[PDB]
């Protein structure tokens, strides 16, 4: 550029937080018209451009980077660098491919070629939601918003993370191998099952902070809350504050590996309807009318 | 093979910095596009 020492004027009123009082003493200096023609010449020099506001004029925004150049990254055309600062200023998550062609109404190859050219020197280093409805993506740096510790979380460490949960909560309000036999099953409950009684109250946070893998593990009370909902709405009652009672359904197919063997002690009444075992129909046997009768394809 | 073929395959390493000279003169920026190109790679290959 080089016109005149106001380029480092403008660093020096860009170096720290500013706002309209900057140029308020930008314009206070010297004589008016002369610093309203030069600074709409440095404008005019690849600087920040104003903002339209209830107030009279802002800065855009903070910083001195000043990196467009506006001829040489492998070729020269006066669309790439503006594409650039079009993407500069996306926002939190970023910018659509839908977006950018529905301002400047231009073509959609030029925007391929625009992808290509500035991937050839990375500035087009995309951050990926979880869903993809119209490609929410190329934004500027380092990946940040991510909308992800538990929606990102698919799927097996968050199945052994429910796994342990579950072990830990019944082996916290509920004692650990009195669910195996009926011989005397937790010895009249909890001693008398009165005020004992207790739960976890941020413990199984505690038990998550026992041990991690350190990756997404660092939860600060919300993913656990997510995983509560996720559990109190299958095998979990809970009653109101953190009492989770994780019985009904956690003895039966909990001690049927090792625990339920063969030879027991009495025959089961028919249709038990909290059951799921043992129900096997054929061979090949399918002949009359055994259990081939639910919903039939009406 | 020896039929004066075998013996006048390689010269001494007198005048072959030389010829290294030479070539890192003239094909230098192939040799500076391909290891740039390789530190493009190890740069962008990081993130996912």
């Amino acid at each position: 550029l080089s016109d005149n020492a106001k380029t480092l004027h403008s660093q020096m009123m860009s170096k720290g937080i500013g706002a309209l009082f900057t140029q308020q003493e930008l314009q206070k200096q010297m004589g008016i018209g002369s610093l309203t023609d030069l600074m709409s010449i440095v404008q005019e020099l690849l600087d920040k451009n104003l903002i339209k506001l209830v107030k009279q004029n802002d800065e855009l925004k903070f910083q001195g980077v000043l990196e467009s150049e506006a001829q040489k990254k492998a070729t020269m055309s006066a669309e790439e660098a503006l594409v650039y600062s079009y993407i500069e200023a996306s926002g939190r998550e970023g910018i659509w491919s839908k977006t950018i062609k529905a301002r400047t109404n231009l073509h959609q190859h030029v925007v391929l070629k625009c992808l290509k050219s500035l991937e050839s020197q990375r500035y087009v280093k995309s951050v990926k939601s979880v869903k993809f409805p119209t490609r929410k993506i190329y934004m500027l740096y380092s990946l940040q918003p991510s909308v992800f510790t538990d929606g990102e979380l698919d799927i097996e460490f968050i199945n052994s993370l429910l796994t342990i949960v579950w072990r830990f909560i019944s082996e916290n309000t509920f004692p650990n191998g009195f669910k195996n036999f009926e011989n005397g099953p937790k010895k009249n409950v909890f001693y008398a099952p009165n005020v004992k009684n207790y739960s976890t109250t941020q413990e199984i946070l505690e038990f998550i902070t026992a041990a991690q893998v350190a990756n997404v593990e660092l939860t600060p009370s919300n993913i656990r809350s997510l995983c509560e909902v996720l559990v109190y709405d299958d095998k979990l009652e809970k009653v109101t504050h953190d009492c989770y009672r994780v019985t009904l359904e956690s003895i039966l197919q909990m001690n049927q590996g090792e625990g339920e063997p063969e030879a027991g002690n009495k025959a089961l009444e028919d249709e038990e309807e909290f059951s799921i075992f043992n129900y096997f129909k054929m061979f090949p046997a399918s002949k009359h009318d055994k259990e081939v009768v639910y919903f039939d394809e009406w | 093979v020896d039929d004066e073929e075998l013996n006048a395959h390689l010269l001494n390493e007198e005048a072959s910095k030389l010829k290294e000279r030479i070539w890192i003169g003239l094909n230098a920026d192939f040799l500076l596009e391909q290891e740039s190109k390789r530190l493009k790679q190890e740069a962008d290959i990081a993130t996912g």
